[PDB]
RNA sequence: CACAUUCCAACCACACCUGGCGUGUGGC
């Protein structure tokens, strides 16, 4: 399976999600200071074919999405400042963000 | 879009258990809450996601008083000849239209509120369904044990929570095992557990009787009183409407047939099965079976009554704790009086003399 | 001390059993850890402890010991041996044990067994040299299991029909096709009680899957042997565990040249459970069922056969049918005719609230002529003949009436010539 | 009989990342 760019990060409390829009990604003018998560890059690790009523049942209820790694990236433990510009680029074929 | 919420309201596992018009309601308080959280100022909206023909659309209620606070959601009772009211309560606008509802804080609203509102309704139609079964003794495994309350499992998701008064003092539980008591109370609006079941009760000694007696049942052996004192002593008055049926061979059984089992099912309780009488000398007497009575004294102005017990049956009258006369004073309900021994052994003949 | 006389007695007496060891208060625990305490109370004064219980294997080599308390479940009262005794006695998953066995000692929490005693109540001997099950070949049944009873009650009846309606034999591969609420539960009562008032030799075994506890406590109290059972306490998991476990019990009995008769009920719950327990394999049909997900239920009631030298395994299914559920009705299809047996129950004939309520005409047995005799065969046929051309319900009171003037089956059999 | 272990209310164990090598540029 392919990665995905989405906002449902587990293991996680909502504090260091508070950054992230809806599409997954930091929004324009958000401050960060220290390792934070400004973009939700998950991976699955096992098997394929999670339906998408079972992927918004465990985005509403149920269990936590497993095959997500985590994989997520976060800007290095000492930069800081504030995010002013976000470009991101499709291949011709995957389906573009609300943030494209 | 509106596509992802057909997506979600057919994508429910619980999809009756949840119709779809309380979906698109509970969807909708989302969309107000979002809304409300959007806007700093307080203003109720509602939706109207129009569940099948179209998507959704935001406005703006008044809740109409006298007041002025926070005036986008104020407007005076008489406002009612500009902008087409002709009312008096109840006036609403459509103002604002077409908010969003699809963004990061919208969307964890949103969630939150659906959890909340499908844990609520699940739990309230799982109460309201054996709601009609109130009075009855249920099977069911004890989910969790604790020293204030008890959680039970009756099958299908079925939650019920018996508290610590419900519980014997000695009373003994273990997530596995299937205490079965009966129903008695039911909020269905309680914000946690509201499924109660006792087994303290009178009452579930009475579906006790029902479950294990063939008379009662029937109405030709009513029960009229019961006391408690859990797992210590039940005593109750049951009557026979007939003649030719005794409740010493029918209600206690075959020499301690029927009494055992509830005293099993009790924990232990003695249970003294007494007849019920029309007289309030031989139920008082009946109460405080078995026993030597041989005094009588009512008082109708203050409701008491004297029995002087005989000199030497004490603990057979009063017995551990005075339950024998404590049981008969929550039997009938008058204040019962035992103090004279040898002397005053009437308090008719003698006191009165 | 032995397990079994633990296992026989109500919690009551376990609690006067602990009272008379001079224990805490136990009124709190489980039955098994009552039983656990007794029998470390027991060992204590220096006593060795006799116990039973069915072996199961996992993946980890070592054998657990179940009991029949908890269903054949993980507990407190099960017997834990090493994968070195299997080796040696060649153990294997369903072969019931009996022996010595002690409490855990230190460091330990489970029992483990000291020496095997009887195997399958067998010396390891002739255990040892035990049959294959796949290795057997399957047969068919003359030995005729009469169903009739001979006292001739009210209920009676239900039983005497099948005898005219559809034989049962050893090893028969047997399915109930009927729709819920339709007397199914008394119907099993009344072949569990008949089999083993006319055939006390044969094992009785029922399975009670996906079922409520009322019916569990009734059944587990009117069969006249031992009995399994399962409520919906917990998922999938212990059902499919139970399945197993009772189609190993089974195996390794009918090994033994044992003749188990065993009652499911209901087999579309079995589907169901083994159709959630396992993963999809990225390929679903119509009704939500995974295509190879349905190949434990085939293969439990494949397991019913006839063994040539001796031994049968009778297994008689009911399925559920008219719920609603496309997915049951898929699943019928599933089992349209896959056995031999099919006892077809119609709520139609039951709404007119008649006992039993025989669909004849579609109910009926493959291969007959080599279950009865001759006379008795063309009996049958006569009376098949006879009510084929009438309908259902008018047939059903017919042959009631005609049973209910008659006690035993001859009688009805003269009356119709 | 004996060796050796024994699979589960919070949680301890299941962690976290590219100088392979080269080139280019710049600074001390």
């Amino acid at each position: 399976g392919p990665e995905e760019i989405t906002a449902d990060i587990p293991n996680v409390g909502e504090a260091a999600l508070s950054k992230l829009d809806e599409s997954g990604i930091v929004y324009i003018g958000a401050e960060v200071t220290g390792g934070d998560i400004l973009v939700g890059k998950v991976t699955p690790k096992g098997e394929t074919q999670l339906t998408p009523e079972e992927k918004l049942l465990r985005a509403i209820f149920g269990e936590k999405a497993s095959d997500v790694k985590d994989s997520s990236l976060r800007v290095p433990n000492g930069v800081s400042g504030t995010v002013i510009d976000v470009q991101v680029f499709t291949r011709d074929g995957v389906e573009k963000d609300k943030r494209a | 879009m509106n596509k992802e919420i057909l997506a979600v309201v057919e994508a429910v596992s619980n999809e009756k258990a949840l119709p779809r018009e309380k979906i698109f309601e509970a969807l909708e308080s989302a969309l107000a809450t979002a809304t409300k959280k959007k806007y700093e100022q307080e203003i109720d909206v509602r939706v109207q996601i129009d569940r099948k023909s179209g998507d959704f659309d935001t406005f703006r209620r008044w809740l109409v008083v006298d007041e002025v606070t926070q005036p986008t959601k104020e407007i005076t009772l008489e406002a009612a000849r500009y902008e087409d009211e002709s009312l008096n309560l109840g006036d609403y606008v459509e103002d604002q239209i077409e908010s969003v509802t699809f963004d990061r804080i919208t969307t964890q609203t949103a969630k939150q509120v659906i959890v909340q509102k499908v844990r609520e309704a699940e739990r309230a139609m799982v109460v309201d369904q054996f709601r009609e079964h109130e009075g009855e003794i249920i099977t069911g495994v004890v989910k969790k044990v604790n020293r204030d309350n008890i959680s039970l499992d009756l099958g299908n998701n079925a939650e019920a929570v018996i508290l610590r008064e419900d519980m014997l003092p000695r009373e003994n539980f273990r997530p596995g095992d299937r205490v079965r008591g009966v129903l008695y109370s039911v909020r269905p609006e309680a914000r946690g557990a509201q499924l109660f079941v006792t087994r303290s009760k009178p009452e579930m000694l009475i579906e006790l009787f029902r479950i294990e007696v063939p008379e009662i049942g029937e109405e030709v052996i009513e029960i009229k009183a019961a006391a408690r004192d859990p797992g210590s002593r039940a005593k109750i008055a049951v009557k026979t409407n007939d003649k030719r049926i005794d409740p010493v061979g029918a209600c206690v059984g075959m020499r301690g047939a029927r009494v055992q089992a509830v005293s099993t099912e009790l924990g232990g309780e003695r249970i003294d099965i007494v007849l019920w009488d029309d007289n309030p000398a031989q139920f008082v007497i009946n109460a405080m079976a078995p026993a030597d009575v041989a005094s009588i004294v009512v008082d109708e102005d203050k409701h008491t009554m004297d029995i002087a017990v005989e000199a030497g049956n004490l603990a057979q009258a009063i017995g551990r704790n005075g339950q024998n006369v404590r049981l008969a004073s929550q039997l009938s309900g008058w204040e019962l009086n035992v103090m004279t021994v040898d002397d005053l052994q009437a308090k008719h003949q003698a006191e009165a003399h | 001390m032995n397990l079994t006389e633990l296992k026989n007695t109500p919690v009551s007496e376990l609690i006067t059993l602990g009272e008379n060891m001079g224990l805490e208060n136990l009124a709190r625990m489980r039955k098994q850890d009552i039983i656990f305490a007794i029998l470390k109370q027991h060992a204590k004064s220096g006593e060795d402890i006799f116990g039973d219980g069915v072996l199961e294997i996992l993946q980890d080599g070592f054998g657990f010991l179940r009991s029949a308390d908890s269903s054949y479940l993980a507990g407190p009262d099960d017997i834990y041996v090493s994968p070195s005794q299997i080796r040696r006695f060649n153990l294997r998953t369903g072969d019931t044990i009996s022996g010595k066995i002690r409490p855990p000692k230190e460091g330990e929490r489970y029992f483990a067994l000291l020496k095997v005693n009887e195997v399958n109540f067998d010396k390891p001997e002739n255990a040892r040299n035990k049959i294959l099950f796949e290795n057997l070949t399957p047969l068919h049944a003359n030995s005729r299991l009469r169903m009739e009873r001979g006292n001739g009650s009210t209920e009676d009846l239900t039983a005497r029909v099948l005898d005219l309606a559809s034989p049962i034999g050893r090893g028969q591969r047997g399915l109930i096709v009927a729709p819920p609420k339709a007397g199914k539960t008394m119907l099993l009562q009344n072949i569990a009680q008949s089999i083993a008032y006319n055939h006390p030799d044969c094992v009785l075994m029922v399975l009670l899957i996906d079922e409520r506890p009322e019916e569990v406590t009734e059944m587990q109290r009117l069969v006249k042997g031992e009995v399994v059972a399962s409520t919906f306490d917990e998922p999938a998991s212990r059902h499919v565990q139970v399945a197993e476990m009772v189609i190993e019990k089974a195996k390794r009995l009918v090994e033994h040249k044992k003749d188990v008769i065993i009652l499911l009920d209901s087999i579309t719950r079995l589907a169901r459970a083994y159709n959630t327990v396992v993963p999809a394999s990225g390929k679903v049909l119509t009704g939500g069922v995974d295509a190879n997900a349905l190949h434990r239920p085939k293969r439990f009631f494949g397991a019913a056969r006839n063994v040539e030298e001796g031994g049968s395994l009778t297994i008689i299914a009911t399925a559920l049918i008219d719920t609603g559920s496309k997915m049951d009705e898929v699943i019928y299809e599933e089992f349209k005719g896959t056995g031999n047996m099919e006892l077809h129950l119609s709520r139609k004939i039951a709404e007119k609230r008649v006992f039993p309520a025989i669909d004849y005409n579609r109910s009926g047995t493959r291969k007959e002529e080599l279950l009865t005799t001759q006379e008795e065969l063309q009996k049958m046929w006569i009376l098949r003949k006879i009510i084929h051309p009438m309908g259902e319900i008018d047939a059903m009171e017919f042959l009631i009436n005609k049973l209910a003037m008659t006690k035993t089956n001859d009688d009805f059999f003269e009356m119709m010539k």
